[PDB]
């Protein structure tokens, strides 16, 4: 589309005089996503989401083992750049 | 034609299924020439008794 269609909701609450906005931003985000609060929490909700699918096996082996092949040690923990 | 015969083989169940079939090859007896010694004796200095 274009710019000022889908942008029509910035526009009208702005023009209105009961609605306050708040917009905060995060300056160097990543320096402050490299804790592992998120590396671990998101990685608890990967592995109780997949219990539903926990008897079909990915080419041998179970599902659980496969996504710690995507989000290993070796793979984004700690690896060489 | 020939695809798709992996379609239910839970783990859970078959694990449990190939051990019924390794049981049924447990034989119990044996089959010997001789029984096994059922008295022995201890000799004591003497020809009369034992």
């Amino acid at each position: 589309g274009s710019r000022v269609m889908d942008a029509a909701d910035c526009f009208r609450n702005s023009a209105d005089r009961d609605i306050f906005t708040i917009a905060i931003d995060y300056s160097e985000y990543d320096t402050h996503l490299t804790r592992h609060n998120f590396r671990t929490g998101m990685l608890q909700g990967i592995r109780e989401a997949m219990a539903p699918y926990r008897d079909l096996r990915y080419e041998g082996y179970t599902l659980e083992q496969i996504i710690d092949f995507g989000y290993g040690e070796g793979r984004v923990a700690n690896t060489l750049w | 034609t020939a695809t798709r015969e992996v379609d239910f083989t839970v783990p859970d169940v078959q694990k449990i299924l190939d051990d019924i079939k390794a049981l049924a090859a447990e034989q119990v007896y044996k089959i010997v020439k001789v029984p096994s010694i059922s008295f022995r004796h201890i000799v004591m200095q003497s020809r009369d008794r034992v």
